[PDB]
RNA sequence: GCAGCUUGCUACCUCGAUGUCGGUUCUUUCCAUCCUGGCCGUGCAGCAGCGGCCAAGGGUGAGGUUGUUCGCCUAUUAAA
RNA sequence: CCUGGGGCGGGACGCCCUUGAAAAGAUAUCAAGGGCGCGCAAUGGUUGACUCAAGCGGGUCGGAAACUCGCUGAAGAGUGC
RNA sequence: UGGGGCCCCGAAAAUUGACGGGGCUCAAGUCGACCACCGAUACCACGGAGUACCGCAAGGUAAUCUCGUAGGAAGGCGUUG
RNA sequence: UCCGCUGGUUCCUUCCGAAACAUGUCGCAGCAUGACCUGACUUGAGAUCGUCGGUGGAGUAGAGCACUGAUUGGCGAUUCCGGGGAUCCCUCGCUCGCUUGUCAAACUCCAAACCCCCCGUCAUCCUAGAAAGUCGGAGUCCGGACUGCUGGGGUAAGCUUGUAGUCCGUAAGGGAGACAACCCAGCCCGUGGUUAAGGUCCCCAAGUGUCGACUAAGUGUUAAUACUAAAGGGCGU
RNA sequence: AUCAUUCGCGAGGAUGUAGUACGAAUGUCACUGCCAGUGUCGUAUCUUACGUUUUGAAGAACGGGCCAGGGAGUGUAUCUU
């Protein structure tokens, strides 16, 4: 089932949960990753979306597992620090008949972001900053929109 | 199936502001208008007694005469002109 | 017949400044160039870019 | 005093601007009328921004759009001879500067139309599909109207 | 993402009828190439493979079951 | 009869609420969440007197499960569905 | 290193075919601007017809009259007696 | 015979000119009533399609977490309710707060722009008859499209079902190659002129137009468009 | 138009000449023996028949080979206007 499907954002949210019925649990583990309690990171470098999309939690983990192995094998295990910013609150589902009674059922979340939006922050050292945004750039190949890297904090510490 | 009820959607036009629920003030209930005087119909959701119908809150009515406690208005409803009775605790004079 | 054109143009998300030296006939031909200049190397219109000033060099 | 002119045609105009625009008195397209700058007549003229062209005119252009399309009841053209029958003033060109300066009205020319009915302007206008302040000739023009009103003459 | 060669979805055309499936016959086209031609890589010694690129000029058959399409099987074959 | 043909399924075939519905009103679908075809001589009327949920502290095998005291508490209760 | 314009790769379909065609390369493409011209039954002018309303009539007014399916209304033409 | 179903229904001009919608219907290819068209009459002074200002209605967009629910760590505590192998000898998940990161058709401490009622104002119409009323004749209740509303549903659909405006239907003429509904334009007849949209190398009326750059791919030479290929990459420029 | 001056980087613009010469047409004076009309063909521009069913008809939707003639809102009763 290709993320085309969900990907454009043509409808009202859906996340009242109340008001529907068994939504598969989400895929992505965790939302923090390197090393959780710093807070002295100099660099600070996100990747943000350009355009208006729905990120399935399946695209988020996969995302996310990308980055976190390039930044563990790069910087090391608490070397970095790694925040998934957006959490997947959007009900997504399909159409399993015909065009009869067709409301769909829940087959997934996911996360509605704007364009400009963060999705990913990682904060590093200054002798990181290259392995940070290869990283990132390594996870935006896993997400459903162009993305580019910004820095956010520490720009004039690395040129 | 969707209804036909007077309270058909009702939730925020028959709801109060968070700081105004519970007694209103009573002076809105003993306020007198002169015949052809000009009130606006603002229901007051605690008041459930004498209450025209919702579709004719946000509507400037004029005073044509009284039924008791309350004050028969004429008011315009998309063309045509409706006889609406109101308690004196749903209406509001108009300040020019 | 060499100008100074300083200002700022749109460029795509992001203002960017320049200080473009121009070779024209005068102080108006040289903004209308400059002008020019930023819509055909960015596909910009007039409105999108802003002459701070023009200085004769 | 404003000068308002109909440079867009009545097929696909919501009823609301059309409705305006016949309050205007601007029922076909290089139609003319003077309109004074209150705000009343200024939101009006901003109602229908999109199918005229506005501004303030000049007591030059008024007398010249007054002498060559002025026009009487039975579609008789305004003369001065008429002008200093039934006005204080010698000429048009007095009449028109009174009524710039606001000290006399074009109500004050018994059976004078209303509607300047004005010619297509010579070497064409600057476009219907853009605004002035796009290139085009739709809107606001402010004092340069009068470049516009003298090529529709 | 492409194609529209599977199946769906849809109801725009056709109900004063556009004759169904499969085969057969004959002609043609596509290339996403099975063989034949030319190449590149190889965990390519040779033989022979595997992977990829160009290339649609020619070829791509005979049989058993089954109406079959599809598929299975047989013996040839450069390939079938 | 409705019906993304018909049929099978279902009833969107009567009534009531929220959303859809785009801050007046109106607004469709086999749109989404649903509910009703009742119950009650008290679970009704009025007057008087009181104030609820939940926490915190005190009180004896009356256990951190009872009852009671104090404090907080515009309601987080109750008001038949 | 970041942000931009245009282009290139990514990019495979069935009769021979589609920037409308020819063709076009400091353009006959694209971008930013500009100049002149062509081009409607639009608009202007003249003349004419009808219509609406007014007027005893003569006539007056029409920028605010002149497209039209279902359909309503009015006045005429023709056939036979 | 009957049919709500199919086909046909014969002269001209002139004036005006819809509805393809609601409720009820064994109603769903029908009909009634109403909206909408048309004709006549009565009545007799106002009306509101538009503006501006004001008195009022807002609970949509956006925003936000203060309620209802979701949601991510860090930090501090509940010596409370409980997971792990006799002094419950000591390990600790939820729960409650202070900071961090996210949300909502059916959440709101907030909160527009449109819009609606009323008052005043200008504007327009109106005694050559406003608003109102009465009566005669209907058609119509298969619609479709474009532009918005992220409209709802749907993987999507030249799909389906809403809504505002405007069109085609019933709309000529001019222009887009052709084009129901895209642009100019609503159109009595004739002549002259000037423009609109769009175009000006030839086909083809008017530029082998001007200035400043870009493109080397025949890329392109395609307003809207059901008629136009993406992610990704390029020490191409 | 042409020319003069001036502005503009340039294509060009503005001012004067010039509201002039011209100009639909309306009159008038000469000249002329054709013109109107009709048939056919050519050049230029425009238009894919007609009626119907249709949201949409040139349709690969229905109808007609052609021509002549015939071929469809009538009467009684009653109600309303
Ligand atoms: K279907
Ligand atoms: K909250
Ligand atoms: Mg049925
Ligand atoms: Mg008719
Ligand atoms: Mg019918
Ligand atoms: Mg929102
Ligand atoms: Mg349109
Ligand atoms: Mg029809
Ligand atoms: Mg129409
Ligand atoms: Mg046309
Ligand atoms: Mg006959």
């Amino acid at each position: 089932k290709p993320g085309s499907m969900y990907r454009n954002v043509r409808q009202r949210s859906f996340t009242r949960r109340k008001y529907m019925g068994g939504v598969p649990g989400s895929q992505v583990i965790h939302y923090d990753m390197g090393d959780k309690a710093n807070t002295s990171f100099p660099v600070k470098i996100s990747l943000i979306v350009e355009e208006k999309c729905q990120i399935r939690h399946t695209a988020l983990e996969a995302a996310r597992i990308t980055a976190n192995r390039h930044l563990v094998a790069d910087t090391g295990k608490m070397g970095f620090y790694m925040k998934l910013r957006v959490y997947p609150h959007e009900v997504i589902r399909e159409n399993k008949s015909g065009m009869r009674r067709a409301f769909g059922k829940n087959v997934g979340t996911a996360a509605r972001v704007k364009p400009m939006q963060k999705i990913f922050t990682v904060a590093v050292e200054k002798q990181n900053f290259k392995a940070a945004k290869e990283a990132l750039w390594h996870a935006g190949q896993k997400l459903p929109t162009p993305c580019r890297i910004v820095v956010d904090e520490g720009a004039e510490l690395v040129q | 199936t969707n209804s036909h009820g007077e309270k058909r959607c009702t939730r925020y036009k028959l709801q109060k502001t968070v700081r105004e629920r519970g007694i209103s003030p009573v002076s809105r209930a003993i306020q007198e208008f002169e015949e052809g005087q000009m009130v606006h119909i603002d229901i007051d959701p605690s008041v459930q007694k004498g209450m025209p119908n919702p579709k004719f809150q946000g509507s400037t009515g004029k005073v044509i005469g009284q039924r008791g406690r309350s004050y028969v208005l004429e008011v315009r409803s998309g063309n045509a002109m409706k006889e609406v009775f109101s308690l004196p605790q749903h209406l509001k004079p108009q300040k020019y | 017949k060499s100008f100074i054109v300083k200002g700022k143009f749109k460029a795509g998300s992001t203002w960017e400044k320049f200080t473009k030296k121009i070779e024209s006939q005068n102080e108006k031909n040289a903004t209308d160039k400059t002008y020019s200049i930023f819509g055909s190397k960015h596909g910009v219109k007039r409105s999108q870019v802003q002459i701070e000033s023009v200085a004769e060099e | 005093m404003y000068a308002v002119v109909r440079l867009r045609g009545q097929v696909n105009v919501r009823y609301t601007i059309e409705d305006t625009m016949k309050m205007l008195r601007l029922h076909k397209v290089n139609h003319c009328v003077f309109v004074p700058e209150n705000p009343h007549y200024k939101g009006m003229v901003q109602k229908v921004k999109d199918y005229v062209a506005y501004g303030k005119i000049d007591a030059k252009t008024l007398a010249e759009v007054l002498e060559n399309r002025g026009r009487l009841e039975g579609d008789t053209r305004l003369t001065e001879e008429y002008i200093r029958e039934n006005t204080d003033y010698d000429s048009i060109q007095a009449f028109a500067e009174a009524v710039i300066e606001g000290k006399s009205s074009l109500k004050d020319i018994p059976k004078l139309k209303p509607v300047f009915r004005l010619h297509p302007p010579r070497k064409g206008h600057a476009g219907i599909k853009r605004t002035v302040q796009q290139g085009g000739v739709l809107g606001n023009h402010d004092e340069n109207i009068n470049v516009l009103l003298h090529k529709m003459r």
